[PDB]
């Protein structure tokens, strides 16, 4: 009768503690049925400043819909508190699972890591990075299904810009994430299923030292010992995925035509794959219909004219995508009748402009530089600022981002990126126009 | 609308009382180290009190107001922004708040630093003009391209006094990397 | 019937878009030697013309101009094509226009129907896609990506009835006054033909009477890049002898070949036009994209 109640639901016991909040289980008062509820202070959010990463946390977790993904039910705002009504798990932590089994058979380690990588594809295809994947972030249910879920260290990779937070704990962290250096997102969310992949067949990290600088060195050697009890063709995979070099690293695409990975595969995990446009719910798809007839669409799919027009995109969708051929190159059979022959020779081309100079002195030469051609800037770091510059014909202003970049010991690079937010003029233009007035200056 | 009353000072006995239960000793159930209650409560101000171990006190996290006599009681704002979650998220974002364009350059260092220009991440070397295509296809194709190379300046030396710039750029869901060739 | 035309209205432009793809753009300033080097080191056949004084895109360079520039200016092996050498777009534009015609343009939300009608009216082979919003130039659509994009969705839709008729029963194509080449033609003749009757390609015919090679407007673009262009008295066998090798022949079709198979030959072989012949292997004339899309659409 005085017991904690939130909605329907009776608190119990604390299930444990994440990256932000406490989380507990939920017993609905009528029916017995069970949820976990992420206990969010507003103060202690204040206090740290994190308004806009639960923010954020809060508009994709409503977003996703992934069956190996925690599903969040409802928020329940409070003066003092944030109550996040989630799907609950039986099983616990795959961590645990791990240590009771010593270590997990090929098939239950692949069918596992497939449905864990079915996961992380669906954020980065939403645009969002995980950061603090591990075999505890990776919960059980009562039918052996994994399902992601602290979203904490979570962010969201926008176009042009980088990520550099050092998130996540030192043993499934990537190289670059150590060294506290930029990087791009996915490459590290690939790094930490390697290492649960690793730990899913082995019962052991393959980076782990009790001295903290001796493990940062291990890490960032990517030098790990492969068990003779493995196979050569999941060595590969682990050896494709924990490379120390982002851009010799696996992607997700690397991953699906590996044969290992291959092997009793469901058809429904990924997008294009056979069961995937039959059984998945497109979004993108929904949103286009919206348009032309914003009412769901749902009553005539569970056949209705409403429902031809949401299959009619679908099936569109999957001719352009066969066609691989007449929407991207391939990489490098008859030629195409349009080659063109070489000239006379072949010139490489390069990001922005290089300097050899002092950091200082290159800054310096740039402020001098926009002064002369009557542009108008911001300073938001000593080597990142953000420049404008009304266009006289268009009457519009053109912006973009200079940010300064260390290549070498001796060497220095000023990046351009633009800014986007003209219909007399065109804006690729601009920027190119804008570019071109510095260069020719410095 | 429910609002919590979490008491994380010790005790084996707490009880809470205010002006919404007219001053009356509620007992508070305890989890491992916190007495906790969740009641309903309307818009306006509450005052209340917490009864430890036979002692009266306060939070001393929570606003204090202290009445005529000299009675200390907790003060809550029950407000509408505090039931919807993105209100309530709006009204702590303005709460941690409390510039414009110029032709003016920026200091060294607050305080002298040597300290260098972040290490240019690899990705950004990866030029998509530098790619072999493969024959087969039509030659305006082009790979799929990196999300972070996106807005990016890309260019050729300077050769008989015409300058080249490229630069990948998005319109929905499809890439064009424009070229322009204008004399220096 | 009218199956295609009513495929043409529903789908933007946007669906011919590849997701990635490259497009090169010429500052009218730019000395015209230049920016047809520059169209042979990026393998593209036409650029946009941007003006940076009136900030606005203004026309296209394509091959056509540099035809017109060969021919008009061209005196002999002996002497430099100065013009060829000093002009800038700009100064060429001004010669060649003396008929002050607008950017002939589409937006990527418009319809392959006025894609396809504004190729047809205009009488053009490269129509630039400008997004009204930004003003930027994203695709040079054509007659080639067009039906390409057709013949991926003919199984979508029931086959018209004319698909299954002869050409010679539909008489799509050119079959008079077809214009030619001898193998002995000096390239600069070739080029006058070509600014003459304004034909996309000449087909190459021997002394005894038979097709062996196609001159097309394509391949007059090998002048800049072998640098070649200041002796247009060479036959267009040499001007060819290039790409000698890994030839396979002309892509011909015959009069009694159905709609379908025209099509399907076209977009397989990634050509602009077929030489049709009769029964006999015997020239009756041309059958191009231009003239398929005209009885596929408009018609
Ligand atoms: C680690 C942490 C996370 C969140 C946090 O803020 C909150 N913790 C909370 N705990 C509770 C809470 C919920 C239920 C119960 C409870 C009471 C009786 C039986 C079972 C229960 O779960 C105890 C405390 C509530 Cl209602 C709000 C909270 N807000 C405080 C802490 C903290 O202990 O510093
Ligand atoms: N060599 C040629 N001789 C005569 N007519 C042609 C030739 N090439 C193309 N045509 C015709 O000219 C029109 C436009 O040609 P095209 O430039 O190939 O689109 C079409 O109606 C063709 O049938
Ligand atoms: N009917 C044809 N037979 C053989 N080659 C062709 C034919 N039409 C065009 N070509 C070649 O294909 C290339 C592309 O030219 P176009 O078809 O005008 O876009 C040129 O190098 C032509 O020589």
């Amino acid at each position: 009768d005085g017991r904690v109640k939130i909605g329907h639901y009776v608190l119990g016991d604390t299930l444990g503690v994440g990256t932000f909040g406490k989380v507990k289980i939920g017993e609905h008062q009528l029916t017995g049925h069970k949820v976990a509820v992420k206990i969010l202070n507003r103060q202690k959010i204040r206090s740290l400043d994190v308004v806009g990463k639960i923010k954020r946390e809060i508009q994709n977790l409503k977003l996703f819909r992934h069956p190996h993904i925690i599903k969040l039910y409802q928020v329940i705002s409070t003066p003092t508190d944030f109550f996040m009504v989630m799907e609950y798990v039986s099983g616990g932590e795959l961590f645990d699972y791990i240590c009771k089994h010593g270590r997990v058979e090929e098939m239950e380690a692949r069918r596992l890591f497939q449905q864990i990588l079915s996961a992380v594809d669906y954020c980065h295809r939403h645009m969002v990075v995980h950061r603090d994947l591990k075999p505890e972030n990776v919960l059980l249910d009562a039918h052996m299904n994994a399902k992601i879920a602290d979203f904490g260290l979570s962010n969201m990779m926008s176009d042009g810009e980088f990520l550099r937070t050092s998130c996540g704990s030192p043993n499934y962290a990537a190289p670059e994430v150590i060294s506290g250096r930029l990087y791009a997102g996915p490459e590290v969310d690939i790094w930490s299923c390697g290492v649960i992949l690793y730990a899913l067949l082995c019962g052991t990290l393959p980076f782990d030292d009790e001295h903290v600088p001796t493990l940062f060195k291990k890490i960032r050697g990517g030098v790990f010992y492969i068990p003779e009890y493995l196979n050569r063709s999941v060595a590969t995979l682990l050896m494709h995925m924990l490379q120390v070099d982002p851009l010799k690293r696996a992607t997700i695409k690397d991953i699906r035509e590996h044969e290992w990975f291959k092997q009793g595969l469901p058809s429904y995990l990924f997008p294009e794959d056979p069961s995937y446009d039959a059984n998945v719910i497109d979004d993108e798809a929904v949103k286009e219909v919206c348009e032309k007839f914003e009412s769901e669409v749902m009553n005539s799919l569970y056949q209705d004219q409403l429902a031809v027009a949401y299959h009619l995109i679908i099936d569109n969708r999957r001719i352009m995508n066969q066609a691989s051929e007449f929407y991207l190159a391939s990489s490098p059979l008859k030629p195409h009748p349009e080659r063109m022959p070489p000239l006379i020779k072949k010139a490489k081309w390069h990001l922005g402009i290089r300097s050899q100079s002092k950091p200082y002195d290159i800054m310096a030469e740039v402020y001098r530089a926009m002064k002369q051609l009557d542009f108008e800037w911001k300073v938001v770091n000593a080597y990142h600022l953000r420049v404008r510059r009304k266009n006289p014909v268009t009457g519009n202003y053109v912006k973009m981002s200079l940010q300064l970049y260390l290549v070498d010991n001796r060497s220095y690079l000023l990046d351009f990126k633009s800014i986007d937010d003209p219909r007399l003029g065109s804006h690729t233009m601009d920027f190119f126009e804008m570019c071109a007035s510095l260069i020719t200056t410095l | 609308r429910p609002t919590v009353f979490r008491w994380t000072g010790g005790g084996k006995e707490v009880y809470l009382s205010g002006s919404f239960n007219n001053w009356s000793k509620l007992p508070l159930t305890r989890s491992h180290n916190n007495f906790v209650a969740i009641l309903d409560l309307p818009e306006g101000e509450h005052q209340y009190k917490f009864f430890v171990d036979g002692q009266w006190t306060h939070d001393p996290s929570e606003p204090i107001v202290t009445s005529q006599l000299g009675t200390v009681n907790n003060i809550i704002q029950v407000k509408k922004t505090d039931f919807e979650v993105f209100d309530a998220l709006m009204v702590d974002s303005q709460k941690c708040s409390d510039g414009p364009y110029h032709q003016e350059p920026y200091v060294c260092k607050p305080e002298e630093r040597f300290r260098a220009p972040p290490i240019l991440p690899p990705h950004l070397l990866q030029v998509i003009l530098n790619k072999d295509t493969g024959i087969s296809c039509d030659p305006a194709l082009l790979p799929e391209p990196n999300h972070v190379m996106l807005n990016h300046l890309y260019a050729l030396s300077i050769k008989d006094g015409v300058m080249v710039l490229s630069a990948t750029h998005r319109y929905k869901k499809k890439y064009v990397t424009t070229l322009l060739y204008k004399p220096i | 019937n009218s199956v295609y035309t009513s495929f043409m209205k529903s789908h933007r432009c946007y669906d011919l878009i590849p997701t990635s793809s490259k497009l090169v753009v010429f500052d009218t300033s730019l000395q015209v030697k230049k920016a047809f080097f520059a169209l042979v080191t990026n393998g593209v056949r036409a650029a946009p013309l941007w003006d940076s004084k009136k900030q606005s895109f203004v026309g296209m360079l394509t091959i056509t101009d540099f035809i017109n520039i060969l021919h008009r200016y061209y005196k002999s092996a002996l002497v430099q094509i100065y013009e060829l050498e000093e002009h800038k777009i700009e100064t060429w534009r001004e010669v060649y226009l003396q008929s002050f015609k607008p950017l002939v343009c589409i937006s990527p939300n418009a319809s392959l129907f006025d894609a396809v009608s504004s190729l047809i009216r205009n009488k053009i082979h490269r129509l630039p896609v400008i997004d009204p919003e930004s003003g930027n130039t994203l695709y040079i659509l054509t007659h080639k990506r067009i039906l390409k994009f057709l013949k991926l969705f003919i199984t979508e839709f029931p086959k018209p009835e004319f698909m299954s008729k002869s050409l010679e029963e539909l008489q799509i194509g050119t079959y008079a006054n077809i214009a030619m080449v001898r193998t002995t033609t000096p390239v600069y003749v070739a080029l006058g033909i070509f600014v003459q009757h304004r034909v996309s390609a000449l087909p190459v015919v021997d002394e005894k009477g038979r097709v062996v090679d196609i001159y097309s407007k394509f391949d007059v673009i090998n002048l800049a890049a072998e640098k070649t262009y200041n002796n247009l008295d060479v036959s267009v066998t040499k001007a060819l002898q290039h790409r000698s090798h890994y030839f396979e022949g002309v892509l011909k079709c015959y009069l009694h070949e159905t709609l379908e198979t025209i099509i399907n030959r076209l977009v397989e072989a990634e050509v602009h036009r077929l030489v049709v012949v009769d029964e006999n292997d015997v020239v009756k004339g041309i059958v191009s994209l231009s003239d398929i899309l005209q009885a596929l659409v408009l018609t």
